[PDB]
RNA sequence: CGAUGUCGGCUCAUCACAUCCUGGGGCUGAAGUAGGUCCCAAGGGUAUGGCUGUUCGCCAUUUAAAGUGGUACGCGAGCUGGGUUUAGAACGUCGUGAGACAGUUCGGUCCCUAUCUGCCGUGGGCGCUGGAGAACUGAGGGGGGCUGCUCCUAGUACGAGAGGACCGGAGUGGACGCAUCACUGGUGUUCGGGUUGUCAUGCCAAUGGCACUGCCCGGUAGCUAAAUGCGGAAGAGAUAAGUGCUGAAAGCAUCUAAGCACGAAACUUGCCCCGAGAUGAGUUCUCCCUGACCCUUUAAGGGUCCUGAAGGAACGUUGAAGACGACGACGUUGAUAGGCCGGGUGUGUAAGCGCAGCGAUGCGUUGAGCUAACCGGUACUAAUGAACCGUGAGGCUUAACCU
RNA sequence: AAUUCCUUGUCGGGUAAGUUCCGACCUGCACGAAUGGCGUAAUGAUGGCCAGGCUGUCUCCACCCGAGACUCAGUGAAAU
RNA sequence: ACACAGGUGGUCAGGUAGAGAAUACCAAGGCGCUUGAGAGAACUCGGGUGAAGGAACUAGGCAAAAUGGUGCCGUAACUUC
RNA sequence: AGGACCGAACCGACUAAUGUUGAAAAAUUAGCGGAUGACUUGUGGCUGGGGGUGAAAGGCCAAUCAAACCGGGAGAUAGCU
């Protein structure tokens, strides 16, 4: 094992100031309910892109 | 190595995968709709969807076929009676598979699979 | 030097009497239409551009909409530009004809080779394989030492390691011509070409052949 | 095919039945051979029928191969093993009084003119 | 879709050798040898026949006493005159590659009950 | 000396040369074949095995050659551990002995979780002076180079005798680098047949799991080399070593000085590839954007109210592609994948039923039954909406011109 | 030769090349008679050498099947 | 050290395959186990195919592999038998 | 009649690979030696530091050994660090 430097707040700032993994941008809703979902899946009450694919 | 493979390598040994999809197809002819993971729902289409075409003939030359897997009388009670003959003038497309989001409290991919025509 | 854009359409055999099978590759050229010619006083160029578009009109890029609608009427695909001086072709001329090869002995092919992905450093750079016996390990599929002891301490540009193998447009610089048809855009040549029907192929008159 | 330690079979009278390759030669850095190559060969087992002795290093010309050849008339010729005609250590070309089977129709032309008297099938 | 079919049908013969492996034959070639053209004949059993079109190899094995001589002819090629049958045979598994290991009484290759 | 891993081989590098090969010449007791001998030139190239701790060696066989050196006799966080630099001892010799040899032979040990200076690969961001999409120029550079045998030349010229050519023209091999699954093999679990042991399906029937894919077979798509091919072009430009003419230094003489023809495998370009982060951010094809009030010695902006273009992302179906990115094919303005249909191709005559056969098992019905990846057809299943990003004509100065 | 300096002793056998091995030579630097001599047998994880059988050690890899690595969600280390 | 790829005195030790209280797979009886969902790239360990062959590898067939059961026929040198 | 030949249980831990800041404080995978006996194993006892144990290796005697462990002498001593 070897160590020339312990990384400063400013050195680690290049991994804590501009990185991206998510943005939660706008999201999706059906005209029947304002409870938000993601762009391409079926909701728990059976709604999908205007086709209402399973009912219980 | 490997090159083309269209089927999923999934998890665990080949006899596990065999005895999972054998049993899960039994559950599909028992309920006509299943809630499961996206890889499982989409790989369950294999052999079971063309088995509807195999069963459409009601013929004696097919009588010893389609009972190599899922060997519980639940399937042969429907096979060549309604399982097959219920889709015999549609020309293909007997299963539907669509995604439902993520497993509740984690990130595993959830989906559903159905037979396109079912009594409930 | 100018050339034609096309694809491989299959493989054939024509035989000798002495004799062997003689492999003959079958090539078809498409959409060598020309829509731009670049010359006179600016940036040192003298060149011609073929613009090989053939795409389904329902998914054409917004920059390419209205860009061939007066001449060429199809979009997508490689633009391809070739060097040409004093042959006097214009944008109101005629499509490049494969009759270019009517008296040509041999042709030079440049075309997308079969993909291999990462492949391996010994498979790509043909290094000499160290023996996997007497206790030697982790030495069988590697590029070996990447530079010299003590002095440089910086690695040389002469050493090769990782990347992707295949997909290069390569150099296959001598294929002897067998048959041409300018009325059917058809070319037959002796020997193999890079890639397959899912690839692209460029053919030029030969120069080191 | 046809490399160091490879065993070949007899094709000529007073030649040996077990003969072994030690050099392919006939060019720089060669290791494999076919029909019409000349091989540096050792007698590996010596018998009463042979006019040769074990461990004697000689030359022989290939006339049969288990990979085969298509050059003669444009249709493959392939055999059960590999066989070679033994060559004269002093005056070059074959030394046997008879050759077995068809062999090659080259072993009779103006580079083998001592051999035209023999009666192989081609 | 295949758009070179017309160039494959330039070589391919409309008469395709079609009788399955195990038939006993005589095959003829011209040899040419620059300026020495003569009709030469080879005898044996057909061990490979049909069906990949212009790639169909056509393989014959002599099955002679102490001699397993083998030839590949490509019947669509410019170098073959004729193929003719003298005896029938019968196979019902694989493309007859076992005729390298079968000899003598094991080389009888049935007779199609003909 | 408060640890600088060592000899030998493998594997990977880098620079010189007093030149082994190849290329260029001179001398000769150089006919010719060679050889013997000296620089011109470092542009291209430069072994496989045995015995052996070896590099060092002594040998068997090849080759156009088996050149010579440097770098800790380059390369153990890149390899083994034969030799040795861990205890063991052994036999001989020596010490009285505790032990040792200008002693040898034999047994015995070889690390990593790779962080940073670095290199490879890949994505994001800043900028090129509004906001974008797609190609191109080249400030520079790397790659290629050499090379076998045979036939003609040639049994001539020359040579007591033995022997014995130059050159450009062809054939035929081999391969560093590179392309492909064709040729011909192999493999092909995803397609189909034969089969041993066991358990089971209510039983029969014949079917399935499991045992190196349990055993034996073909075979597609594909993979591959154990397969086959192609390529080191001519020219342009100026030279090296060198061949000449005309003619000066040093009035002769001289290829050198002026002048003039001609000069290499190298050099600069051509051949193949790379490249504008080239603060020196280049060109073209083109595409679109024409806001306001309050306030500041105020080309910068600060607050607030309005309005969005070009063109992108998200969302995705997927494969001849691929770690991941990415790359090509596609999202009903639909054949991208699945189902279905038909071709294409492989396997081998199913099960049932009848008959023959003391019966096992066969035969017919029947070229039967089944058929993946290649291809066309068929929308039967499946491929989000306004929202997001990104605008609202773009700095100084010199000049023209309309108010 | 388990001891013949250095020298593959010198010569022959077997090998394509055998400093190891097999047989001889006597002219043994430092063999030699119970801290034994020499032959030898049954036993031997004993020391060394040859040939066949067979074989992915090798030409030269080509490939396939599990179970980890690789990515996430809950929990969450170190040498230095 | 522990809800640990661990250790463990003595007893009953079923059926079927088998030479076997090997290994396999059926009672009686028991289990699918507190990280598991994706991916099946580099990279790792274990296991298993394949042509011609062939030890050419290496100081050294180390390792790796063919062979592997049973009944019968057969069985050399040398020998203190 | 077996200090018989082979070979399971039973005992050993020779060979190759893996693991080597491990799953294991030497374990696993497949071979290999012994296996009615100069064999092996349960229980309670006896042998103790220059003393045991050892058909003998500087081998073994509680994660400690060319003299183990623990309380005191002890702040041994040093032309020395």
């Amino acid at each position: 094992a070897v160590q020339q430097n312990k990384p400063t707040r400013s050195k680690r700032g290049m991994r804590r100031s501009h990185d991206a993994l998510t943005a939660v941008t706008s999201l999706s809703v059906d005209k029947t309910s304002g409870e938000k979902h993601l762009r391409h899946h079926i909701t728990a009450d059976g709604y999908y892109r205007g086709r209402k694919v399973i009912a219980k | 190595m490997r090159h083309r493979k269209s089927g999923r390598q999934l998890n665990r040994n080949s006899s596990h995968r065999q005895a999972m999809f054998r049993n899960m197809a039994g559950s599909l002819v028992r309920h006509e709709i299943i809630k499961t993971t996206l890889p499982k729902a989409k790989e369950l289409r294999r052999v079971v969807e063309p088995l509807i075409t195999l069963a459409k003939t009601d013929s004696v030359a097919n009588r010893r076929l389609a009972f190599a897997r899922t060997r519980d009388n639940e399937i042969v009670a429907k096979l060549f009676n309604e399982l097959g003959p219920r889709f015999a003038s549609r020309a293909g497309g007997y299963t539907r598979i669509l995604k439902c989001g993520f497993r509740a409290g984690d990130n595993a991919p959830m989906a559903y699979i159905e037979l396109v025509d079912r009594s409930e | 030097m100018i050339g034609l854009v096309g694809k491989k359409v299959g493989m054939t055999r024509i035989f000798t009497e002495d004799g062997v099978s003689i492999p003959v590759t079958v090539i078809e050229v498409e959409a060598n239409r020309v829509t731009q010619v670049k010359d006179l006083a600016n940036d040192g160029y003298r060149a011609i551009q073929v613009t090989t578009g053939a795409k389904k009109a329902n998914r054409v890029t917004k920059p390419e909409a209205g860009h061939f609608a007066k001449a060429g009427v199809e979009a997508g695909r490689g633009l391809w530009e070739f060097r040409l001086a004093e042959g006097e072709e214009f944008t109101v001329g005629q499509s490049i004809s494969v009759e270019l090869f009517a008296d040509v002995k041999k042709v030079d092919v440049t075309g997308t080779s079969k993909g291999k992905g990462f492949a391996g450093t010994v498979k790509r750079w043909n290094f000499r394989t160290q023996d996997a016996t007497h206790g030697n390990s982790l030495s069988h599929r590697v590029p070996g030492s990447i530079g010299q002891n003590q002095t440089p301490g910086k690695v040389f540009k002469g050493k090769k390691m990782a990347g992707q193998m295949g997909n290069e447009r390569v150099t296959v610089q001598s294929l002897d011509v067998v048959r041409v048809d300018a009325e059917r855009n058809l070319l037959l040549v002796k020997g193999a070409v890079p890639g397959a029907t899912g690839s692209d192929l460029i053919v030029k008159p030969a120069v080191k052949a | 095919m046809i490399q160091e330690q490879t065993m070949l079979n007899v094709a000529d009278n007073s030649g040996a039945r077990r003969v072994m390759c030690i050099k392919v030669l006939g060019g720089s850095h060669r290791r494999y051979a076919g029909v019409g190559d000349i091989i540096k060969i050792t007698i590996k087992e010596a018998i009463p029928r042979g006019k040769v002795k074990k461990g004697d290093v000689l030359k022989a010309v290939v006339v049969r191969t288990k990979k085969g050849v298509r050059r003669p008339d444009g249709s493959v010729i392939r055999f059960d093993g590999n066989a070679c005609v033994l060559l004269n250590n002093n005056s070059e070309q074959p030394i046997g009084t008879r050759i077995f089977g068809p062999v090659t129709r080259e072993l009779r032309s103006e580079k083998f003119m001592k051999i035209i008297s023999l009666a192989p099938e081609v | 879709s295949n758009i070179i079919k017309q160039l494959e049908q330039e070589q391919m013969k409309q008469d395709v050798p079609s009788f399955r492996p195990g038939d006993t034959v005589e095959v003829k070639v011209w040899v040419v040898e620059g300026s020495k053209k003569r009709l030469q004949a080879f005898e044996g059993v057909v061990i490979a026949i049909r069906n990949r079109g212009l790639h169909s190899a056509f393989t014959v094995r002599k099955i002679s006493n102490g001699e397993g001589v083998e030839r590949v002819f490509q019947t669509h090629s410019p170098v073959v005159d004729s193929i003719s049958v003298k005896r029938r045979g019968a196979v019902r598994k694989a493309k007859l590659y076992y005729l390298r290991e079968r000899t003598g009484k094991a080389a009888r290759i049935k007779e199609r009950l003909n």
